[PDB]
């Protein structure tokens, strides 16, 4: 016996990412992630918890 | 780094003045760089691509005092300040014999 | 800012690198002291009988 | 429209010569709290942090090069440079009102005229910067004349690299650096460094090693040598990378340029002539900071190095032979 997930982990596109997919050609996995570090907490050291 | 044309399908905005004026005059001879046509049967917005980061991983360096190492043990530790200005250091034993 | 903020990481993470380069140092004399007062055991061994 | 004047305030008292240290002796021992930058052991804690040492980086050293406007012609000068190369000031005579004349490694090459296979890297990249050779030889008409009784190494004060230059079509204003660290203007907060084409350059410490001493210091020096080449006097300039002091690296000079010696002096059996003994010069291009690397590019191709820290101090021309 063993436990994991039954479906697939979701990842689409929103529309913070999609205004850089069509513009810019490039897209970013997790953009509300990103814009939690550089703009919002810049002197945040990376730990790992 | 010159910036070139590209044909990613931007959200155009529409100008109440026109354009369109001697326009196939100066795609024969040059009035403006950074000019492509394009035919009917291909004029479009071409289908969006893109490549993307997926992550930025970075190795965290756990720092491991020699206080909580189980080499310490093995040695007796005392915080001492001023190491600099001592010169030597002596430790004398004596030790009885009987018989 | 993100400029500002973004040195002030670079160089505490070379500042942190500076004593956790130095705490190595007491690891690797103190293991280096055991071991210029470590003589095998086949030399030791008949002595301590 | 102040806050921009604003701005000036800030910048320009904020960046001056410090003052001088004067303190009335009626204040007291306040004099010992001005002195700031002598002390160099700051204190270290267990966690240590930029707001534990933000004093200590304050103090930093007082370093401002002097720079060189010229105003040259734009044929000379040719339009598009790497922006860190060596230049030279050739000067004849005071003809103008003020202009000024500039040498390229790769332009001084031109004039030579020596052979493709002394360095056959820049000829083919020279030869497109320029005419065939008589584009800049209109210029000085004595060509033939300053070889012959070797005045050439002394019409030449070896100025820097580059820093800026803004180009028109008639005149190209360039902007030298010399005593040093030239600031660059396009990119903000960075620092021009020397260039030289791969060719042109000549190390000279190289071991299997088969040990040599470190220090602080390596002295980049120029050469030219004056030879003669199908019975026509012509030049070759080459460049040195040493540490070796000024006692050694003139009698390694000798060594690499052996044949040039023998191939000239087998001529001078059947004429003598007093003014052709004179062969090559030395002068000193400053120093450079040990064990920076060297970095490769490559432009167009072009091998070019780069040495990064480079600061310049110019020396003498003094004969070697």
């Amino acid at each position: 016996a063993m436990s994991g997930p039954a479906a697939y982990a979701s990842y689409v596109v929103r529309g913070a990412n999609l205004v850089t997919a069509v513009s810019y050609g490039r897209a970013m996995r997790n953009f509300e992630q990103f814009m939690a570090r550089i703009v919002d907490h810049p002197n945040a050291l990376p730990s790992v918890e | 780094m010159e910036a070139t044309l590209e044909q990613r399908p931007f959200p155009y905005l529409a100008t109440e003045a026109n354009l369109l004026t001697q326009i196939k005059e100066s795609a024969a001879d040059g009035l403006f760089k950074s000019f492509q046509l394009l035919l009917g049967k291909d004029a479009r917005e071409g289908s969006v691509r893109f490549e993307a980061l997926l992550g930025v991983y970075t190795n965290v360096v756990e720092f491991v005092k020699f206080l909580e190492t189980a080499l310490a043990a093995a040695c007796v530790n005392t915080e001492f300040k001023d190491l600099r200005r001592m010169i030597d250091g002596k430790i004398q034993f004596k030790i009885s014999m009987p018989t | 800012f993100t400029e500002y903020a973004g040195a002030i990481k670079t160089i505490t993470s070379a500042l942190q690198f500076g004593m956790d380069a130095l705490e190595r140092g007491l690891v690797d004399t103190v293991l280096a002291v055991k071991l210029r007062h470590a003589p095998p055991v086949f030399i030791l061994k008949t002595l301590g009988d | 429209q102040a806050e921009n004047a604003a701005r000036l305030g800030r910048q320009v008292l904020g960046l001056l010569p410090p003052p001088t240290h004067r303190v009335s002796l009626t204040r007291g021992p306040e004099f010992a709290r001005g002195v700031r930058d002598l002390l160099s052991k700051y204190a270290a804690s267990t966690r240590p942090t930029v707001g534990s040492l933000h004093e200590a980086l304050r103090q930093a050293p007082f370093r401002q090069p002097t720079y060189g406007d010229f105003l040259v012609y734009s044929q000379t000068f040719s339009p598009q440079e790497p922006l860190g190369t060596f230049l030279f000031s050739f000067k004849q005579e005071d003809n103008g009102s003020s202009m000024d004349m500039l040498l390229t490694p790769t332009s001084l090459f031109m004039l030579s005229g020596m052979e493709a296979a002394k360095a056959p890297q820049t000829h083919k990249v020279a030869g497109v910067w320029y005419g065939s050779g008589s584009g800049l030889a209109d210029f000085i008409p004595n060509l033939s004349e300053l070889m012959d009784t070797g005045e050439f190494h002394t019409l030449l004060t070896p100025v820097g690299p580059m820093v800026q230059s803004v180009h028109s079509t008639f005149v190209t204003k360039v902007t030298s650096a010399m005593k040093g660290v030239g600031l660059a203007r396009d990119e903000p907060r960075a620092h021009v460094g020397l260039t030289l084409p791969c060719d042109m350059l000549v190390d000279l410490d190289e071991s299997c090693p088969m040990r040599e001493p470190a220090g602080l210091n390596v002295t980049i020096y120029a050469s030219l040598v004056y030879l003669r080449v199908n019975q026509r006097p012509s030049m070759a300039l080459t460049f040195f990378q040493s540490g070796k002091g000024f006692a050694e690296v003139v009698a390694m000079i000798k060594d690499h340029f052996t044949d040039v010696i023998r191939t000239k002096y087998i001529q001078l059996r059947h004429e003598l002539y007093i003014n052709r003994l004179v062969f090559g010069a030395v002068c000193t291009l400053g120093t450079v900071p040990f064990d920076s690397h060297p970095v490769h590019q490559s432009l167009n191709s072009l091998p070019v190095l780069v040495f990064a820290n480079f600061e310049a101090a110019c020396g003498p021309w003094t004969v070697f032979l």
